[PDB]
């Protein structure tokens, strides 16, 4: 039960600074919005 | 109220409300960071 509760405090601190993963939900949210930001700058250009 | 607005020979359509953008004096109208117009000075009395 003692090590179950340490593993779990350190939890918090493992998710936020290590990094590593938690990058991929950004990554989609990123991706996602880029793709609509360049579709809208599309429009102003000329195509010839 | 929503109105084909025809600002210097800048035309678009849209709603007008006033602004608490500072313009610089030389500017004439603004555009957000996908290039679509937002702001755009009055050459009548000077508004943004
Ligand atoms: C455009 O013309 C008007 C005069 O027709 C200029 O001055 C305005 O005059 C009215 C008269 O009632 C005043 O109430 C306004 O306050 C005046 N406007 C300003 C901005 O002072 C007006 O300035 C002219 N626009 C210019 C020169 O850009």
């Amino acid at each position: 039960a003692n090590q179950f509760n340490s593993a779990i405090g350190k939890i918090q601190d493992s998710l936020f600074s290590t990094a590593s993963a938690l990058g991929k939900l950004q990554d989609v949210v990123n991706h996602n919005a880029q793709a609509l930001n360049t579709l809208v700058k599309q429009l102003s250009s000329k195509f010839g | 109220k929503c109105v084909n607005f025809n600002f210097n020979g800048l035309t678009g359509t849209g709603v007008l409300t006033k602004s608490n953008k500072k313009f610089l004096p030389f500017q004439q109208f603004g555009r957000d960071i996908v290039d679509t117009t937002d702001a755009v000075r009055d050459p009548q009395t000077l508004e943004i």
